[PDB]
């Protein structure tokens, strides 16, 4: 086969934010007195945008829906976006970096405001599980790379 | 007289609390934060496998 | 009993929350041109249900307008609903604690959740003045008068 | 009452808003009013470091 | 003014803000192993600077002991401070704004600061119930009678 | 429900929160009229407890200390402590999912409470830029091997 590995990158986050957030229990009154059984559906989209040379911003749409049978628990959709500066790579490795990459360094600050909005909703800390987003693009780019060969040398 | 008009020659109500805010051991058992509470707590992290690396 | 020598009223919180969050940045990676804190305005709305007779479940939805130039910096809108007992009152007192002073407790709650959002999206420090809910309809209800004489109720 | 006691029923003056207080052309007084202030966005974060603003 | 008509009496916040927060969870991960209603105890005390000529700084201490069983499950405390224009009130009100009244307005801010930490610490929320301040002190005064209790009062 | 998945590196997290928040502001009135430049000092100290087999506490002391000269401005400390039920890898691997991974996750959570507190302390906007903590500890490991890249049909 061909191990194609992502190699020359440039990687530096200008500014990450939330471009925009949800949270929805418009069921809240009468959603305590449900049995809590959560149907926690975690939902994940990624949308690149170049707003300039080597500059391009990676918005990472998640979006959780908790359903206890037929009344909804909660929605808590957050867009967070993310201004960085990529370069040294082009074509596949590009959709590498923004793709994959770009959406994972997102993940952690989504997964946040997704959690404190359900926790300022009154319902039970809610984390999302951690996402490789660099394995979700190995998937489709060709299931093949691996780096790794620790050698204990020291006296 | 000056930031408005009114009191400016007065005590600080007491000479700091000279009580202390706060229920006191006597007849009134007044004050009862206790009985305003959720007190929820359970969930499962629902994992999703894919492969080693970092968020 | 409700007619002995004791504390005039009985009040007793249940459970606070946030119903709902939206938080847009619609200019978000461009707005950030402008460098200063935003043309703010604060926009109330509310809702209710009766839960029961002597508990009230009351929603202070409370929106903040925030623009730098002539483009949006963002738009943030909290839902703070929250179930409380109010009991021993009577009159116009009564439900006046429920549809204003309930509301009151809230709008701290939705205030640091606005703030929250702000800070999410790494706009301007956005603390939003201290509105008394009650101030509003109290002007509306003001013509009628009503000074009443000095004896206490009890719980 | 059931939950709580006896206060009859509560009300909301046969609606609870849009009969005073609504978004609407028929606001009342009150709101945007001499309170709080604007500070700043200065978060100053120079690498690791800000600075000394004396003087 | 020369009578118990205030009248033309102003009580305009300047600003409201934390001088001092705390929260620990000493037991945390051995104390959530507890589920039940968290055995809690608030303990307040007012503060202030009089600076006089309608300027009065003051603080209310909001301190929380809660406990799981026989060991602690979170302590929080919460210095709210805040300047207030006090005016138009003479004789015991006059100087009894700043002791009594002023701290029951950062009541609404210091239990938010609380609350809002209770809930970052994943324990149980707690809603700190709200009380008459003047009644904390007037209980004092209040503790020389203890009759009455009448017959059940038809009319 | 159907946890059937084997792999290396059996991560799972159980809850992040804050076992300590620290806000201390005792210059806070006398501070806001000051030119705002202070020493915004963003400390990251990072330890790990084991509490059973294979489960492991991961804390971050995120500190920011803010000083115009001897002036003090604020100090500002939330220890986000977290509990991650960690398997199946060991060395290297166990020390960097604690040195770095896990702090990783911990920090938007001590980033929100930070900023939040800040602007309880009422002052500016002062979010921290996001500090890629397995980046740092790349430098650390222990054994300086895990170099790759050959043909290879697995990944």
């Amino acid at each position: 086969m061909s191990e194609q590995n992502n190699t020359e990158m440039t990687f530096q986050i200008q500014r990450i934010y939330t471009k925009d957030i949800s949270f929805e229990a418009p069921n809240a009154p009468h959603v305590f007195q449900k049995d809590w059984q959560p149907e926690v559906k975690l939902d994940l989209d990624t949308a690149s945008s170049q707003l300039a040379d080597d500059v391009y911003e990676v918005v990472l749409r998640v979006t959780v829906t908790a359903s206890l049978g037929e009344e909804t628990a909660f929605l808590c959709e957050v867009q967070q976006g993310g201004i960085f500066s990529i370069a040294g790579i082009e074509g596949t490795q590009m959709a590498h970096c923004l793709g994959a990459y770009c959406p994972n360094i997102l993940f952690p600050y989504a997964r946040e405001c997704i959690t404190s909005m359900v926790s300022r909703g009154t319902f039970p800390q809610l984390n999302l599980a951690p996402v490789n987003f660099d394995a979700l693009f190995m998937n489709y780019l060709q299931q093949q790379a691996g780096e790794g060969t620790e050698e204990h040398q020291d006296a | 007289g000056g930031f408005f008009k009114g009191i400016d020659a007065l005590p600080l109500t007491g000479q700091y609390t000279h009580y202390a805010l706060n229920k006191k051991t006597g007849k009134p058992d007044y004050v009862t934060d206790s009985a305003a509470s959720a007190t929820a707590w359970s969930t499962g992290v629902k994992t999703y496998n894919g492969a080693l690396g970092v968020d």
